């Protein structure tokens, strides 16, 4: 009658989970960083997942990029990076 | 007949709110502002903010110590400037002086 009512439809993340994360993956003397997501681990295996929704994927060279060696990154861990070739 | 009414929220409660905001933004980044607080290592969060400004994560991860040192030096300089500037809080002082 004298104003406006906005119905805001928003996305609220829910049902979080513990995960072990690392800044980068050390493989063949190279440091791999996720292109779009984050490295996580359920306890035994390492995956790369997107940000606001848990979707674990195999860490490959397509979803990661290489920058330098493993000497400078603090918290880097060893894990294998799959090469689809 | 002129009196001053105390504010509803004390300085202690405002400080507690500020400390809660600080803890949330330090331990969870921007997640606690949009929903549940999701814990995250702080260097990873700063790499996130580097991504937001268009800088890759490796730039941060190869210069983490330098970035931390620069941040600490900037915080110290801010404290020193606020302590030494003759008129730094001029807006709040002007509001109080106008009311008085
Ligand atoms: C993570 O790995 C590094 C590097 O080791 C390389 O990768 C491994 C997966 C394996 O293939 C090694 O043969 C490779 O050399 C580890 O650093 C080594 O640490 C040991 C003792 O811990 C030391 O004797 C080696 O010289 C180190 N390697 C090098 C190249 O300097 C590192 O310890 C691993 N991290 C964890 C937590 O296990
Ligand atoms: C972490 O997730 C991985 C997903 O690959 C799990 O490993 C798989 O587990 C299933 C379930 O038995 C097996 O069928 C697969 O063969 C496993 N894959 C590999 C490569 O071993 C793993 O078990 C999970 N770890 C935890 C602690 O939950
Ligand atoms: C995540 O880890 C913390 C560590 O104590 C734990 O309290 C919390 O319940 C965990 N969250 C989930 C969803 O498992």
């Amino acid at each position: 009658p004298h104003g406006v009512v906005f119905l805001h439809v928003t996305y609220v993340p829910a049902q979080e989970k513990n995960f072990t994360t690392a800044p980068a993956i050390c493989h063949d003397g190279k440091a791999h960083f996720p292109r779009e997501g984050v490295f996580v681990s359920n306890g035994t295996h390492w995956f790369v997942t997107q940000r606001n929704f848990y979707e674990p994927q195999i860490i490959t060279t397509d979803n990661t990029f290489v920058s330098g060696n493993c000497d400078v990154v603090i918290g880097i861990v060893n894990n294998t990076v799959y090469d689809p070739l | 007949g002129l009196t001053v009414l105390p504010p509803l929220l004390t300085d202690e409660m405002i400080a507690q709110y500020t400390s809660a905001l600080l803890a949330g933004t330090i331990t969870s980044g921007w997640t606690f502002g949009a929903g549940p607080a999701l814990q995250i290592p702080f260097p990873m969060q700063m790499a996130y903010r580097f991504n937001g400004i268009g800088v890759t994560q490796n730039v941060l991860y190869e210069n983490q110590k330098l970035i931390a040192n620069q941040f600490n030096s900037a915080i110290g300089k801010i404290q020193d400037s606020l302590s030494s500037t003759p008129s730094a809080l001029g807006k709040l002082q002007d509001v109080v002086n106008h009311n008085a």
